[PDB]
RNA sequence: CUGCCGAAGUUUCCGGAUAGCAGAAACUCAGAUCAGUUUUAUGAGUAUGUAAAAUGAGAGUUUCUAGUGGGCCAUUUUUGGUAAGCAGAACUGGCGAUGCGGGAUGAACCGAACGUGAGGUUAAGGUGCCGGAAUGUACGCUCAUCAGACGAAAAGGUGUUAGUUCAUGAACUAGCCCUGGGCGCUUAAGCGUACUACCCAUACCUCACCGUCUGGGUUAGCUUUGAGAAGCUCAGACGAGUAGGCAGGCGUGGAGGUUUGUGACGAAGCCUUGGGCGUGAGCCUGGGUCGAACAGCCUCUAGU
RNA sequence: CUCUGAACCUGUGGUAGGUCAGCAUCAGUUUUCGGGGGCGGAAAAAGAAUAAGGGAAGGUGGCGUGUUUAUAGCCUUGUUGUAAUACGUCCACUGGGGACUGAGGACUGCGGCUUCGUGCCAAGGAUGCUGACAUAAUGGU
């Protein structure tokens, strides 16, 4: 048992062995859109521009 | 499992080239200022377990076969079940008479002979 | 563990070296 | 490349100590890892306190706003040396705050034969006058007429068939 | 780049150093070279700062004075010498005071990496081997450097032979029309 | 004659070797035209051969060829491995190597 | 082994996130934020053994 | 011949009894302890010590039983010093039993500690040529006619580069230059800093193989047959070595047994750039020479 | 009658063994370019760009002197629809090139496809398709 170890990183077939879930995974999910509010006040401004 | 062989140059005892009174044959240096004892660089080898050979291709000709030594007609008959992992080695005081039983007998049974053309002619 | 730090009466104060 | 990092920090609260105060310094380091250490040890020396006892409580890099400005740096530095102390200023044209820093570490360590550690800076600032500028070097570069040809041009293929032109 | 049998270069204005290292190592490369003028090579250095170097090397052996000796034993030095692969690259070099007729026929190219307008600061005094080779021993000085205008005159010759040919080729060229009628690709 | 030569031209410089130690199993190949490591990432894999001539007319032929293959880059300067089926000898330093484009992906 | 992969990889893009979002109203408020100090640490040993 | 284990090189009294280091045997023992380790806080005086937390490892033994009873390189702390060096204690480790990459070369400097190999990647050092690797990038100092790269030293510099202070100047500060491995190099192939590329160790990683150690499986011996159970099989880790210890083997003379063994159709020996086997001691064999005896296996023996 | 792959004629039927070499599908290790996509930062800073003011390395006008957009524009400031890009980080996202290795040897196992499959698969270690040679190829001394 266990004559070669194979990759899971490269192995594809390994890594579904291993992980039970790497089937329904859904890495790069969209939570940003064009009402971004950015979040920086005048007194933090400030601060970084200060001296 | 084809037949590999870590080393093929043989071991030969240091000095043993600058002196005809020391012979070849490998001997283990003592001396402790000896500096192949030491293992510096550019020195000579020693025998070490690393260099072993395999257990499965160990003692086996580059044909893949074992040499077994055979003297008379008995001991060829005994490589009935083993044709195809032993060769027949005819021993070097068998006679001429004994040879050519031994040849014969051999090529009935399959079995490949190491020595086959020693100490005799053809004649077709 | 995670903390604030509130800055309402405690403006940070910038720091030079010695000469 | 350098970083231009400003570092908050304030020593662990206590039963003697509330509410502690706030202590910023704008300091050059090429990774935050080296940012911290150079403000825990300026803290050290300047406000006498711990390391143990205290707490980075903010850190944020800080961008040039005009990078595509010409600007003049005059930067206060301390060197230490073989006798230990000195104060010395300098002044670089350049366009960001952290190519400036740069320069004056490449000129102290060439001429000065100093090293990253001994160097502190303790300002920074941006000279908007002309009258302001004391360098005559910097005064040349802010003369209305910069007109100078193209120094240090020096231009495998070995065995090049011609004489280089090496000019205009 | 690529490597010719036979490279010829002129040394004139090229650094001692700088060119031998590279005539070295392309030497070992496989490669015969010919330097021609090696009295035009140039040393960083004033006049007596070699002077004093050769001077002592006087004290010191066989002194050489010609400035093809001193290209050469530059280039020995950088040489595996002691072995049969530094003799036999050392025997594909053949340095010359001056262009001699097999080579001054021939083209002569130059190392940019050993020119001294390209790596000696404006401004730096120089010593020429073949003056610092005139007062040292060399005594062929006066008549080489009096041969090269006779090399000079006749090449500056030829190339208004060859330049003069070359003006019929080059009217018979835009005078041809398909050079223009198919000259979308760039020739 | 100028309708053969499907091979690129190349110099065999050394083995592989640190200061003191020469390793015969690998040898340093300098493709000309190439002159950086990204320009011999083309020529991995191309099979490379030394020809020479020896006295013996065996095989009815007076020309014998050591094959190899070219493995990978070698500093910064474009030189390449390369690993022979016998190993060059030490004599080859400085001779001519031919790179064919075969096995081609162009 | 499936339900309990999902469940803790979204924790871990919760607490992500959540670190995002409380930087960023302190950013934004005026405060200072302190994340929690690590717990877990990567060795390499980088000198031999003489 | 190979394999495995492996010191001490010195406390204490005083040639030894020791102890200690390294092995064997007889044990018991994880629901238990041990530690060239760090702690918690308070006890005493940041250190030091404490009982009970973190990390790692299963540990404690009792008996006897080989070898050693020095030094060197020195570092550091350190005492006296004395023209000044230097000497004296302890401490610290290394060399001593240790090969390898670098250091131009090198007994003690920087890396790294070793079975046989393939591939990859590095350390210390390096990438002008010798020499494997950028005559790389960016910013500075210097031109030395005794550069630099590795006390005559105080000063002198109508030698400078940058800056500080007072303020037209004055000095001051710091750094380069002068006077007092080879070839070669000079906006470097020197020095300082920053940044990417690259070179390669017996080191690191992956794989194969050798051996040792450790753990596991294997009988109504199942048509998987792989029960010389002293066999077969699975797994993981490890590999320097003096003294010393312990295993397994190779070879020689003779003896008992055995091979219903070899031999004048050629025994033994000898020669040989013939071939093969074993890590090795060694063994088998072809050809030549030669002319009467000789060998394998099990055991015994020794003028081995 | 069965059997003897028995001898030969008949087959000119069918398969054909050892060293080298090439490629393709793979597995292990590794090196080297490229294409995208999220998420972070001052929700990058800039900038294009809406715009108020100011000065000069004073442009342009006016008379080298002083100017304030002229017949250039610069900087600052809020500000025009939002951004873009760089850097950091992540994708169990993806496309190529090169090299070394092929240990093991019926079947079991863990998995993925598959309505189920003596099913198929890159899933407890390489196979498939070819080419060259005996008077040669290949290696050894």
């Amino acid at each position: 048992a266990h004559v070669q170890k194979k990759n899971p990183l490269k192995n594809k077939a390994v890594l579904s062995r291993l992980n039970p879930y790497a089937k329904a995974y859904k890495a790069n999910v969209k939570i940003n859109s064009e009402k971004t509010p950015k979040a920086a006040g005048e007194k933090f401004l400030s601060v970084l521009h200060e001296n | 499992v084809n037949i590999i062989k870590k080393r093929t140059k043989p071991f030969k005892r240091h000095q043993s080239d600058r002196f005809k009174r020391v012979g070849e044959s490998w001997r283990k240096p003592r001396g402790i200022d000896s500096c192949v004892r030491r293992r510096f660089r550019g020195t000579i080898s020693m025998p070490k377990i690393g260099y072993g050979n395999n257990k499965k291709t160990r003692y086996c000709m580059p044909n893949g076969l074992k040499a077994f030594l055979v003297r008379n007609v008995s001991d060829v008959e005994l490589l009935l079940m083993h044709n195809k992992t032993y060769a027949a080695e005819i021993a070097g005081n068998v006679s001429a008479r004994k040879r050519v039983e031994i040849v014969e007998k051999a090529r009935a049974l399959g079995v490949k002979v190491t020595n086959a053309g020693a100490k005799v002619r053809s004649q077709e | 563990k995670a903390h604030f730090v509130s800055t309402e009466n405690n403006e940070p104060v910038t720091l030079h070296p010695v000469a | 490349a350098l970083k231009e990092y400003q570092v908050v920090g304030r020593k662990v609260p206590t039963e003697h100590e509330p509410v502690p105060k706030l202590f910023r310094m704008r300091l050059f380091a090429p990774n935050e890892s080296v940012a911290k250490s150079r403000y825990w040890y300026f803290l050290k020396m300047i406000n006498k306190v711990k390391k143990a006892t205290g707490e980075i409580v903010a850190i944020n890099e800080i961008s040039e706003p005009k990078p595509l400005k010409a600007k003049v740096f005059g930067i206060w530095i301390r060197y230490d040396s073989r006798s230990g102390t000195h104060n010395m200023y300098k002044e670089f044209r350049d366009t960001t705050r952290v190519g400036a820093v740069e320069a004056m570490y490449a000129d102290m360590a060439a001429r000065h034969r100093a090293r990253f550690r001994s160097i502190r800076i303790l300002k920074v600032v941006e000279v908007e006058k002309k009258e302001d500028v004391r360098r005559n070097y910097v005064k040349q570069l802010l003369n209305p007429h910069l007109k100078f040809p193209l120094p240090h041009r020096r231009t495998k293929k070995v065995f090049a068939p011609h004489r280089p032109s090496t000019f205009y | 780049s690529e490597f010719q049998k036979v490279v010829v270069i002129d040394a004139k204005g090229h650094l001692l150093g700088r060119l031998a290292s590279v005539v070295a190592k392309q030497l070992l490369g496989g490669q015969k070279v010919v330097v021609v003028r090696c009295e035009e090579l140039n040393i960083s250095g004033h006049f007596f700062r070699n002077k004093l170097k050769y001077l002592a090397y006087l004290r010191k052996a066989f002194h050489f004075r010609a400035p093809s000796r001193i290209f050469q034993k530059a280039v020995r030095g950088m040489l595996p010498h002691k072995t049969a692969r530094g003799q036999a690259a050392l025997e594909h070099l053949q340095a010359v005071e001056g262009i001699p007729p097999p080579f001054d026929k021939q083209k002569r190219v130059v190392v940019p990496a050993a020119l001294r307008v390209l790596r000696l600061k404006p401004g730096r005094k120089y010593c020429t081997v073949g003056r610092l080779s005139s007062e040292v021993g060399w005594k062929y000085n006066d008549i080489v450097a009096k041969l090269e205008e006779r090399r000079k005159v006749k090449s500056a010759a030829f190339y208004q032979a060859k330049l003069a040919k070359q003006k019929k080729i080059a009217s018979a060229k835009e005078a041809s029309p398909v050079n223009q009628k198919l000259s979308q690709f760039g020739y | 004659a100028q309708g053969h030569r499907l091979y690129v031209k190349a110099k065999h410089l050394s083995f592989q070797r640190s200061k003191h130690v020469i390793h015969p199993g690998t040898s340093i190949v300098k493709i000309e035209g190439c002159d950086s490591k990204e320009e011999a990432q083309f020529y991995l894999g191309k099979r490379v051969c030394y020809v020479y001539k020896s006295s013996k007319a065996v095989r009815g032929s007076k020309i014998r060829v050591i094959w190899g293959t070219i493995a990978r880059p070698h500093g910064n300067s474009g030189a390449v491995r390369a690993r022979f089926v016998h190993n060059l000898p030490a004599k080859t330093f400085g001779s001519s190597l031919r790179v064919m484009l075969y096995p081609s992906n162009i | 082994i499936a339900k309990r992969a999902e469940a803790y990889e979204a924790e871990y893009r919760a607490a992500e996130r959540e670190q995002i979002e409380l930087a960023r109203k302190a950013r934004a408020e005026g405060n200072y934020f302190v994340p929690h100090e690590p717990k877990l640490i990567f060795v390499v040993r980088i000198r031999g053994i003489n």
